[PDB]
């Protein structure tokens, strides 16, 4: 009582004063939320606000990709040669049936990435083949990853002995993270708080409301996945399972004071997709245009039109093409004006 | 063919263990009860409230010393406070702040926490050097920490969003042991009075029994509607308490087998996110998504009344090791000790 | 097939096979323990009120 003991209350109230400046620092930055289905770009947002609003890769952190990169590549040959079993497709050159056996030989279980000359012939060989390709026009058939073509494209360069990933190489990867990814910048005089809970696969009913609050969620949208199904079910259309989940985060009660962003994402696959498939397929009672701009604005309409709070809530759309700098770079810009304008 | 022996085997399997169950039924914990002097009510005041949090706290653990108690908040923070003179003790800068739960180690030594993060961060209160930094991240979990107790400075178990629990060496960060078979998320564990082997409460709406040392599930209680997102052991370590979203707690027990209890009452229809025994075991406290603490009679399964004090949801309880008072934490950012 | 199957059965075995008890037994060990203990405990027993801890 009264004495000596008073010199961990001195501590104590050293503790709060950080505790004050730290928690006054935590209420004037903004914090967004990342949502939206699998390969919808989620990730890629959050490895651009790296690229633009921070140091974006070094030499150092960019060999550090080196074996996703090579993995993503041979993962990409092999799921299409595999395509090719299930849509009974042939080789343009029957001497590829070799190839791709030895590129399974070489191709050894999930290790990293090998990268040999042998195997780079091999895979040149296959992707350069008319049947490969017969097949990779069919990718709306079966599961196939989006930087398929990038990377096999770029093999020659890839494959060199002294290679290194560049940036664009960085942000095409897609890596499978399972913790919450978490990214901080500062930006037009605010510090930003950016999260992706992609590949936190649990029961998000247990965590969604840790976000109860967040400035606002940018929910991303793959709008080349309309003539795309579900491996799993087959008669559930990945474009439907989106707008569930939108229609779900969107009045969402914990996201009731939250701004929400629909970034109807890859819209450069989806100018090439709509010429060849039509939107029929997402949407059967579709009388439009098979066209990209009534396409487009179809799409755009009925996610908006899944708010219900029509007259509380606004939706700020915008098209974008996630692995394009310049255009991210832009639509943010768009994004933290309203984002201001909006709130703050 | 052989497949047959094993699944017809596996189906009568099931049987014996439900007619031996069925078997033991010979009475009610209720019945065999009912005329012991009910508690009554009694009831309990605020003698303490911590106040330094900014964000919701999802969790917070007492020191076997009775006296100081950690708490975890997602502003960052793992808050140590001293109950008596209410001073930080400490306030431990998270690498994540998406932080769901928080352990105090036996000796005082160290305290642990994870969530989101899908680690389990082991903090050593005794850095010499000066202040504290984190001396051990535990990374294996492939879904988000649920919960983690210490068995010991070198031992601590996990219980995870990705439906295991673990036991890892701390000395080495490697893991230990992978206690799988829930079906569903493990939201909560509780570590028997012996540390000799513990319960987990699960999304798949059973809880539990693991032999730490043996690894592998012992038995396995079901009866809940609903997830469970508090387990907690009954003090003489042959019985447990099950907190869940279908409203309910519920008393299990070991040598029987089976749940002897229900705890329930109209007009409260909201999850329960903790549980906690008194010294005694005579009371059982849930706390609600009500933003109240319910207490029980153990045996006779009324209320014994409730303690209202909390702005938003009662996350998580706490309950002395010499119980004399008992913590509360709550999405409000305050924590309140209660006698 | 079989492997899970018998990784199965063998885990059943393992909670099938176990030392069971009768409820009243069960039921009133509890009973007991609770009756106890039942002045040991701080928080049925409003203690004290003088200076102990809080
Ligand atoms: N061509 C193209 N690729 C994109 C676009 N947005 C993202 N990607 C790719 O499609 C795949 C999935 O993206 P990712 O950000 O990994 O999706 P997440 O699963 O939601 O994080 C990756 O290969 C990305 O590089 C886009 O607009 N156009």
């Amino acid at each position: 009582l009264s004495a000596e003991d008073k010199a961990a209350v001195e501590r104590s109230k050293m503790i709060d004063r950080n505790l004050r400046e730290d928690g006054e620092k935590a209420a004037r930055e903004v914090k967004l939320l990342l949502l939206g289905a699998g390969e919808s770009g989620k990730s890629t947002i959050v490895k651009q606000m790296k690229i633009i609003h921070e140091a974006g890769y070094s030499e150092e952190e960019c060999k550090q990709y080196k074996a996703v990169v090579y993995s993503n590549t041979i993962q990409s040959i092999i799921a299409i040669i595999r395509a090719m079993g299930r849509l009974k497709i042939d080789f343009g050159d029957a001497a590829r049936a070799d190839d791709a056996r030895q590129l399974f030989v070489l191709a050894g279980a999930a290790e990293e990435g090998f990268m040999t000359a042998e195997l780079a012939g091999v895979i040149k060989r296959l992707w350069k083949d008319s049947g490969v390709q017969a097949c990779f026009n069919r990718s709306r058939e079966y599961q196939l990853n989006d930087s398929a073509a990038y990377y096999l494209n770029d093999l020659d360069r890839i494959a060199q002995p002294n290679y290194i990933p560049t940036q664009q190489d960085v942000l095409r990867t897609r890596v499978k993270t399972t913790g919450i990814v978490e990214t901080h910048f500062t930006f037009k005089d605010l510090h930003f708080k950016m999260f992706d809970v992609g590949g936190q696969r649990s029961e998000r009913k247990k965590w969604i409301h840790c976000f109860e609050g967040v400035t606002a969620i940018i929910f991303c949208v793959a709008l080349s996945d309309y003539d795309l199904v579900l491996a799993e079910d087959e008669e559930m259309n990945r474009m439907h399972e989106s707008m569930k989940l939108f229609d779900s985060i969107c009045n969402n009660k914990w996201f009731t004071d939250t701004s929400i962003i629909l970034f109807l994402n890859k819209k450069d696959l989806f100018e090439e997709k709509i010429k060849k498939s039509p939107l029929t397929i997402c949407y059967p009672e579709y009388a439009g245009s098979n066209t990209y701009e009534e396409a487009a604005a179809y799409i755009q309409c009925q996610f908006e039109d899944l708010n219900k709070r029509k007259d509380t809530k606004e939706i700020y759309t915008h098209f974008t093409c996630a692995t394009d700098t310049k255009n991210v770079q832009f639509v943010f810009d768009a994004v933290t004006d309203v984002i201001i304008k909006n709130n703050l | 063919s052989e497949l047959d022996q094993l699944r017809q085997e596996a189906e009568q399997l099931k049987n014996q263990i439900r007619d031996a169950r069925k078997a033991c039924a010979d009475a009610t914990l209720s019945q065999i009860t009912n005329n012991i002097d009910p508690v009554g009510r009694i009831q309990m005041r605020t003698r303490r409230t911590l106040r330094g949090h900014l964000a919701k706290i999802y969790a917070m653990h007492w020191g076997t010393d009775s006296r100081l108690l950690v708490s975890a908040s997602q502003d960052g923070k793992l808050i140590i406070w001293d109950s008596y003179t209410t001073n930080k003790v400490h306030a431990i800068p998270l690498r994540s702040s998406w932080v769901m739960t928080c352990a105090y180690a036996p000796s005082g030594n160290y305290v642990a926490c994870g969530g989101l993060d899908n680690i389990c961060s082991i903090y050593n209160l005794k850095t010499r050097e000066g202040n504290v930094r984190v001396s051990r991240e535990l990374a294996g979990h492939t879904g988000y920490l649920s919960c983690c107790r210490f068995l010991d400075d070198n031992q601590i178990v996990t219980s995870s969003g990705d439906t295991t629990c673990a036991l890892w060496d701390i000395e080495t960060g490697q893991q230990t042991t992978t206690f799988t078979g829930h079906t569903g998320d493990v939201m909560s564990l509780s570590l028997a009075p012996d540390t000799r082997l513990f319960v987990s409460g699960a999304c798949d709406a059973s809880a539990k029994l693991w032999d730490v040392r043996e690894g592998m599930c012992r038995q396995t209680f079901t009866g809940h509607e609903s997830d469970i997102n508090a387990i907690c052991f009954f003090p003489n370590g042959n019985a447990f308490a099950t907190g869940s979203d279908d409203a309910t707690c519920r008393l299990f027990d070991l040598r029987a087998d089976q749940e002897l209890m229900t705890y329930s009452h109209d007009n409260i229809i909201c999850g329960i996110t903790s549980v906690s025994f008194s010294k005694s075991g005579r009371l059982l406290l849930a706390g609600y998504d009500d933003f109240n603490c319910n207490v029980w009679d153990a045996l006779k399964a009324d209320r014994a009344g409730v303690l209202a004090g909390h702005d938003n949801r009662v996350s998580c309880l706490g309950v002395t090791d010499d119980g004399m008072a008992v913590a509360t934490g709550s999405w409000d950012s305050f924590l309140k000790i209660w006698n | 097939s079989i492997a899970q199957a018998r990784k199965l059965v063998e885990q059943l075995k393992m909670e099938a096979n176990i030392d069971r008890i009768k409820v009243s037994k069960a039921a009133a060990d509890l009973m007991a323990y609770c009756e106890a203990h039942a002045k040991e405990d701080p928080l049925l027993t409003p203690v004290p009120a003088s200076e102990n801890p809080f």
